[PDB]
């Protein structure tokens, strides 16, 4: 149902600090499916914000998922901001090591 | 260990913007297979799996005509539904569906689900007999008088006990490479002092499969929850999944902390400490 | 009360409605056709509606065409034994289902073939069985016992008596959803396993030698959880007829508003204090459970706007059930002027004051 | 549709028929829809010879409430535009076709060999009657007989010089023939009457005593002539179409422990049943459709009483002779069927059941007042607290005991009527025929002064 | 040179009191004040007829010389504007004949064409564009979706001599057509008397690409190939044993050789033939005299205000004038409602400050 889209600032594999990576922003459990969701990086959004196609969530919602490639390094302010008729401001949630 | 086949349509009605937004996805288990998307140009059935790419035109066919016809039920559901409703021509619905099987280690046939909800509220779900419908409100009792009327629980669980049966043996022997076959995840400790007062304790367990798998913390046996962040199963894209289970203790006692994992990847219950 | 009950006439389907009224109060701008007398002989849906807040919202009515029809499910067979619908029953049926705020109940009317009247044109129908629930929304505390009011009242027929009640209750939380409860008082038979430990209190109010009678379904759940949250389903069984009532059963229970760091560091003035932590261990439900930051004592009267950093952290699923919430707060730096004043963090939650748990700190 | 539509326009007048089937019941019954393709094939199978008609109660209230309808679908038989009794069988084409091929007319089938043959070869049995004089009081009382008894047997005549002098001596007698497909070794397939003479009562006292034999095939259309008295039913793969060599072998063994136990004077009944046909009765004996080749035995006397064998159906038949002997030699004791006893006694409440209700609760030395609840009733959990409470503070006394037992899950006996969810019973000490039903309040109080009223030594702190 | 048939500005303060009538048909109808609103471009130009009365039905028509749009183009044009926020009211204009009683003028008084917005809830917002043809008044086939804000909008409606009408939005052409083919004032029917061959299809074919298998004649009845007996048998005393039988697995309905579900021509449908009641005249359009102008309809929440009334025989003249009335007010009228807007936000918030404060006081005690 219309609830708040759950997001997942996190990545593929181990946050390699200082190393190639892949950071992804799973929200999921909101709707309608429409979710603005957007990867930050230092102030600025990230440039790649590729999200998969999505799909019923595990709460009976719409659910997406994004991944860009980067360094992933919790120095660098990485976060996720998502917009959405459920998420009315933009949540920008910060992206550490993993979820 | 049992086996699934589970398949969910969604269908988002766009008023103005032309017919309704229809994305039908098709997994097993925890793996997808199929999945069809309304807005694509290719308007068929795909697949998202490798093992599900060596079945031949006629399946494909019959996936894409299945897929459209019941893409157009959805979308005249969505009118039914939003004018037993008394709803305005302006407003976006959404309707969702799930149906799906369940199926032993020796392949028979284990119980048949099928839910519909509306605006992600529920709105009819089948009975656990396959027989009897369930409807959440007053519009849904129309729905369920209608459909007994016309005999569809007979069909459905013909259906569900029946050729979902056989197409889930038919896949899972075909990619049982992937769909039977378990893998064990790749745990790692991780610690991070929040404080001068207590630190942070997260298990990490990347690749592995199938992606169902239960974490929980203990602190000398008792159970650490509800105090432990312990976080759903999720894809890391490659087929495998990771899961993780922290838990904050306190300056120096994370040695008593002790991480149970059990799952299919993972045949006996693993026990980390730190 | 509410004197005419403006319901939409449904088949169902829900495809559509159309304009229908159910008696009886003085209501001339009726549909005739659609508005039927209420004729209740039980009291059931007469002392419902009696016994309504004044001023309260028009209650949602939604009126369809019933078919008289054993049930599906194979425990309730025994209240059929014999292979055929009895003769009683002939006749058009009428399902009536109303929700709202303050009750919500399914009662089964039998509408006259013609809606001649000598004073006004308007159908007679003549209530048959009728479900309803004090409580239409549940709100079970964490922790606690639900018990979910039920009530019926149901009609003698034509030649029993003490016809056999059929007792109901499912639920689903996501979810499942599978049969909670389900009895037959007056009829030994197999009936469902009980889940969760939970009980009901069906049984007849009284065993009168004609009729009507009237009995109760009241569902009693032990030690509720946020799993067990949900929309539960009340279904009352009877000889080729049955009730539904559905109820928003919610959790609730006191926020453990705790202060994770709430004595603020010893800061010189013009330095920014700790990142207090706002716990909130043990709470129900999430909907409206919010974290503010005040500062108590400064440009503002009760509270002030504190400025700083403010996030929340995700939500915990205790062993409990009850879930908790942790708010990371960041006040900005303090100096003379914050010196005195109380920082405190009021926390918002249907079982938190109307004011919010707040928790204060004086800065240095 | 094929059927004859008859409405309250058309009723009296178009069902004046020799023999017509009436069919009453509603659009809305589950039953009349399950069963309006059986009446469709059934009513176009049976063209020409008798008609079948169909009668809508929802639109037509005048001609349902004159036959007395109450429940659909209801079936009845009309000869000559009067009613003559509902249709006694199953609501299928097969069971509605022979049923009403063999009423169709009349009572007793007249064999012109070839007439005779094709009559002795159906599936159930035949009793045909052989008479050589058209005047002989023999035939009279047969053809009375046949016709009082034409809804469960199968009655034929014939006057044939071959069939006459090749089936008696005298020129007049009654041969019962059994099916052939369930001949055996263990008993004759035919039997003719010994009486000296001929009447309708003794003609239908031995067909009723010589149709089935040691063991009768035990179905749908003769379950209600096979049950009743002490009878022996044997459930298994009972389906002689696609199955008749297992079903021969099952009833070669049950026939032959059947014939050596009842030659040396015993009496009971046996009789065979499928597991499928007869699904719904193997709860009452506490079996489960296994869907297997091992045959289940049951017992049920006239009275009431069921006897389950536990051991498995052995091959050489040692099982059920060992079962036969213990129910003919008193092995049974107190007929109580319900669940394995538990380990013990949980405390205070003895929990009591029916494998061991007649140990405690038939104790005639000590009240017992038992209380009998259900696992989904709340107001027995409500009351399980104070039912325990009242359970401790008369631990002390040694002549009353409180006990609870199941009626769920558990057979209450014949003295014990569980009506409600919970029915509390007082058995006193010198009165275990007639125990005393608990009608007070469900309070602890309540219970104490009951006790303390009642029973034969007040109740213990 | 253009043709002036109806001009009303209301810019002589309560002149427009002497043109205009109120209809004495109802005791409780509504009363209709010259008023500019709380927002507007010009305080003395966007001065006009707003409904005061709330849940009521106004209906107040003016008069004018006679006229007949016959050989000639008709152009009718007024600015709405519902800054009271309507939820379920109209806004259209009535065009009555030389035969109209203006004191007696209700809503079912026989009128000529009737256009302008008509709102009514969610699903009630469309323009009104119907017209008096053979004594009925047909309707707009066409879905014409009126604004609901609270700005002024200016709706136009032409109708040419060539059976042609377009109607525009805020000087935007918003629909065109001709009335032949946007109403039902009548063109083709299928023959009755053919009728489809049973040759045609609607279909199975039998074998695409299988032959003669020979063995698909399977048993329905074939012996267990594991059916062991008993030891315990004696076949010396019974005769034999017992074989049983099962349904051999390629057991099928009869030999089949998928019967597809098609080799499909299509549906098969009746040709057309014609149609001899064919109707769409020529003069459809063409008046026979208009001189009354009425405005009567339902308003629940009243608040609407009306004005720049014109009705001319020349396009670009209503075009000019149009874009000269509210075209030059519309951006005024925008720029006044946010100044008022932000006030009004800036008290809410402040009220909610206060609301807060009260609250942590309460709290406090
Ligand atoms: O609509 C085409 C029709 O318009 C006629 O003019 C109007 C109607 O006669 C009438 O308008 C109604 C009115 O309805 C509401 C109320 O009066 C009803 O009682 C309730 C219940 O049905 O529904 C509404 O609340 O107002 C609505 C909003 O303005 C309107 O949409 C609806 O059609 O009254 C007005 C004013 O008297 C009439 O102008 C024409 O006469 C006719 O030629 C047209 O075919
Ligand atoms: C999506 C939808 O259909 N909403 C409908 C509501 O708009 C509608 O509200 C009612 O609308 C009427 C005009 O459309 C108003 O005249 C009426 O005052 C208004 N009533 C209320 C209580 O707001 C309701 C009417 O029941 O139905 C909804 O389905």
């Amino acid at each position: 149902i219309q609830r708040t889209p759950k997001i997942q600032v996190y990545s593929r594999h181990p946050a390699e600090n200082g190393k190639s990576n892949f950071l992804n922003c799973y929200v999921s459990g909101f709707h309608p499916s429409d979710i603005e969701v957007d990867l930050l990086k230092n102030g600025e959004r990230i440039e790649k914000v590729e999200h998969s196609d999505l799909s019923f969530s595990k709460d009976w919602s719409f659910y997406l998922l994004y991944y860009t490639e980067f360094t992933p390094t919790e120095k660098d302010e990485y976060a996720c901001r998502v917009n959405h008729v459920t998420l009315s401001q933009p949540k920008i949630v910060k992206w550490d090591r993993d979820m | 260990g049992s086996h699934s086949m589970r398949y969910f349509f969604t269908s988002v009605s766009r008023p103005g913007r032309g017919e309704p937004r229809f994305i039908a996805v098709g997994y097993v288990d925890d793996t997808q297979f199929v999945r069809f998307d309304s807005d694509a140009a290719s308007q068929r059935m795909e697949p998202r799996a490798p093992w599900i790419e060596q079945e031949g035109p006629e399946y494909w066919d019959q996936e894409t005509r299945n897929v459209k016809a019941q893409s157009q039920t959805d979308r005249v559901d969505l009118g039914t539904l939003r004018g037993y409703y008394n709803q305005s021509e302006a407003g976006s619905h959404t309707i969702q569906i799930m149906y799906g099987c369940d199926v032993g280690s020796d392949g028979r046939f284990l119980r048949g689900y099928r839910q519909d909800a509306y605006d992600g509220k529920d709105y009819i779900a089948l009975n656990e007999d396959l027989r009897s419908w369930t409807a959440a409100d007053m519009a849904a009792q129309i729905t369920k008088r209608k459909w007994e009327a016309a005999h569809e629980a007979e069909q459905l669980r013909a259906y569900l006990d029946g050729t979902c049966v056989e197409w889930l043996r038919r896949y899972l022997e075909n990619g049982k490479e992937t769909l039977q076959r378990t893998d064990p995840p790749k745990t790692h400790m991780t610690h991070h002092p929040i404080s001068d007062h207590e630190a942070t304790l997260r298990c990490w367990a990347l690749g592995f499969y199938p992606a169902e798998i239960t974490l929980t913390w203990q602190r000398d046996g008792e159970d650490q929850t509800q105090d432990t962040e312990l976080v759903e199963t999720r894809p890391a894209g490659d087929g495998t999944f990771q899961k993780w289970a922290a838990v904050v203790v306190p300056s120096g006692e994370e040695q008593r902390y002790t991480c149970h994992v059990q799952h299919e990847g993972l045949p006996k219950p693993l026990t980390l400490r730190w | 009360g509410p004197a005419v009950i403006e319901c939409w006439f449904v088949e169902d389907a829900g495809l559509a409605k159309r304009p229908g009224a159910l008696l009886p109060p003085p209501r001339p701008d009726l549909d005739p056709e659609l508005y039927l007398s209420v004729h209740d002989p039980a009291g059931a849906l007469q002392a419902a509606f009696r016994r309504y807040p004044r001023g309260a919202p028009a209650p949602h009515c939604e009126m369809s065409r019933f078919v008289p029809l054993p049930a599906s499910a194979k425990w309730a067979s025994g209240l059929t034994p014999a292979q055929n619908c009895p003769r009683a029953l002939d006749g058009a049926w009428l399902m009536v289902s109303i929700s709202s705020p303050v009750l919500s109940l399914s009662s089964l009317l039998r509408p006259q073939p013609e809606p001649q009247q000598e004073p006004v044109l308007i159908t007679m129908a003549t209530v048959v069985l009728t479900v309803l629930t004090h409580t239409p929304a549940p709100r079970v505390r964490l922790g606690q016992d639900a018990l979910l009011d039920l009530s019926f009242a149901y009609m003698p027929p034509t030649s029993p008596g003490p016809p056999p009640f059929g007792l109901e209750w499912r639920r689903q939380h996501l979810g499942k959803g599978h049969l909670l409860l389900a009895a037959t008082p007056g009829l030994n038979g197999q009936m469902p396993a009980a889940q969760e430990g939970a009980v009901a209190f069906a049984a007849w109010d009284d065993d009168e030698p004609w009729g009507p009678w009237t009995g109760n379904g009241t569902f009693w759940l032990p030690r509720v959880q946020p799993f067990q949250e949900g929309t539960y389903l009340a279904t009352i069984h009877l000889p080729y007829l049955q009730g539904q009532v559905t109820l928003e059963l919610a959790v609730y229970k006191p926020p453990k508003v705790s202060l994770m760091p709430a004595t603020l560091a010893r800061a010189a003035p013009g330095e920014a204090p700790p990142e207090l932590l706002c716990l909130v261990s043990h709470f129900y439900p999430s909907g409206g459970l919010e974290v503010e930051w005040e500062l108590r004592g400064g440009p503002g009267g009760r509270s002030q706007k504190a400025e700083g950093q403010r996030w929340l952290s995700a939500l915990r699923h205790h062993s409990d059930g009850s879930v908790s919430l942790s708010g990371h707060l960041q006040p900005p730096p303090v100096t003379t002027e914050q010196h005195g004043a109380r920082y405190a963090c009021r926390i918002h939650h249907p079982s938190l004051p109307a004011s919010g748990r707040s928790a204060e700190v004086t800065l240095e | 549709s094929d059927v004859l539509e008859l409405t309250d326009d058309n009723f009296e007048s178009r069902i004046s028929d020799g023999l017509m089937l009436v069919e009453f019941f509603a659009p809305w019954c589950g039953h009349c829809k399950r069963l309006a393709p059986e009446y469709e094939a059934a009513a176009t199978r049976l063209k020409g010879i008798v008609p079948l008609a169909k009668v809508d109660c929802t639109a037509n209230t005048n001609t349902c409430n004159k036959y007395g309808v109450s429940g659909y679908p209801t079936l009845k038989i009309f000869r000559d535009g009067e009613e003559a009794g509902a249709y006694d069988g199953p609501r299928t084409a097969d069971g509605i076709v022979s049923h009403l091929k063999k009423q169709a007319g009349p009572a007793s089938v007249p064999l012109r060999e070839e007439e005779f043959k094709k009559f002795i070869s159906d599936k159930d049995a035949s009793i045909v009657g052989f008479f050589d004089d058209s005047f002989s009081e023999a035939h009279s009382e047969f053809l009375k007989a046949a016709s009082n008894l034409r809804d469960n047997y199968r009655f034929a005549h014939t006057n044939v010089e071959s069939l006459v002098n090749e089936y008696d001596d005298n020129g007049e007698g009654i041969i019962l023939f059994r099916p052939s497909h369930l001949t055996n070794k263990f008993e004759d397939k035919t039997v003719a009457y010994t009486e000296q003479k001929m009447t309708s009562g003794k003609i239908k006292k031995f067909i009723q005593e010589n149709i089935f034999g040691i063991c009768p095939h035990m179905t749908e259309d003769n379950k209600d002539l096979i049950q009743g008295k002490d009878l022996l039913i044997a459930y298994y793969d009972v389906d002689y179409e696609k199955n008749a060599k297992g079903s021969n072998y099952w009833r070669n063994r049950v026939m032959m422990v059947a014939k050596k136990f009842l030659d040396a004077g015993h009496k009971l009944n046996f009789a065979v049943a499928s597991r499928k046909t007869f699904s719904h009765e193997l709860s009452d004996f506490g079996l489960e459709s296994t869907a297997g080749e091992i045959p289940v035995v049951a017992i049920r006397t006239a009275k009431g009483e069921k006897f389950v064998m536990q051991e498995e159906f052995s091959r050489d038949g040692k099982a059920l002779e060992r079962f036969l002997q213990d129910y003919f030699d008193g092995n049974l004791k107190r007929y109580l069927k319900s669940e394995p006893i538990p380990e013990s006694n949980d405390g205070p409440v003895k929990v009591v059941v029916a494998e061991n209700f007649d140990e405690i609760v038939n104790n005639e030395n000590k009240d017992v007042l038992i209380e009998f609840y259900a696992p989904w009733c709340g107001h027995c959990k409500n009351l399980e607290p104070k039912y325990k409470e009242l359970g401790e503070k008369l631990s002390k006394d040694p002549n009353i005991v409180i006990a609870k037992m199941d009626a769920t899950a558990n057979d209450v006996p014949s003295p014990y009527e569980v009506r409600g969810f919970p029915t509390i019973y007082f058995s006193p000490a010198n009165k275990k025929l007639n125990p005393k039903k608990y009608e007070g309040g469900r309070e602890l109080s309540d219970f104490i002064s009951y006790l303390q009223r009642e029973a034969t030594n007040p109740p213990v702190i | 040179e253009p043709a002036v048939y109806f001009k009303e500005q209301f810019l002589d303060g309560d002149g427009w009191t002497s043109r205009w009538i109120e209809s004495k048909h109802k005791s409780d109808f509504g009363k209709f004040v010259l008023s500019s609103g709380k927002f507007y471009g010009d305080e003395e130009k966007d001065k006009g007829l707003q409904t005061s009365q709330d849940a009521r039905f106004y209906a107040l028509s003016a008069s004018f010389e006679p006229f007949s749009n016959k050989g000639q183009t008709l152009v009718v044009q007024f600015t709405v504007k519902h800054e009271q926020n309507i939820d379920c009211g109209g806004g259209y204009v009535k065009l009555f004949p030389n035969s109209l009683d203006q004191t007696d003028m209700h809503g079912d008084s026989e009128y000529n064409i009737m256009f302008g917005p008509d709102i009514c809830g969610p699903g009630t917002k469309k323009v009104h564009v119907i017209f008096n043809y053979k004594g009925k008044n047909v309707l707009i086939n066409k879905d014409i979706r009126s604004k609901d804000d609270e700005f002024t909008h200016l709706y136009t409606l032409i109708v040419r001599p060539d059976n042609t009408y377009e109607v525009k939005i805020d000087n935007s052409q918003v629909e065109s057509g001709s009335l032949e083919d946007d109403w039902d004032f009548l063109k083709k029917i299928k023959d009755p008397d053919a009728s489809k061959p049973e040759d045609w299809d609607e279909a199975k074919i039998d074998d695409p690409t299988d032959s003669k298998p020979e063995d698909w004649d399977k048993p329905e009845h074939i012996p267990d190939p594991d059916a062991k007996k008993p030891e315990d048998w004696d076949e010396e005393m019974d005769g034999e044993w017992e074989p049983p039988v099962i349904q051999n697995p390629e057991y099928k309905g009869e030999w089949k050789p998928r019967q597809i579900d098609n080799d499909y021509k299509g549906t098969w449908i009746h040709p057309e033939i014609d149609n001899p009641e064919y109707s769409p005249d020529p003069s459809i359009y063409a008046y026979d005299n208009f001189g009354v102008l009425g405005l009567d309809l339902w308003q629940v929440k009243s608040g609407t205000i009306f004005d720049n009334f014109l009705i001319t025989n020349d396009e670009a003249y209503a075009e000019e004038f149009g874009n000269e009335t509210w075209g030059v007010t519309k951006a005024a009228e925008k720029q006044m409602k946010d100044k008022q807007d932000e006030e009004q936000r800036l008290k809410e918030e402040e009220e909610d400050k206060k609301r807060k404060e009260e609250e942590e006081a309460e709290d406090k005690e």
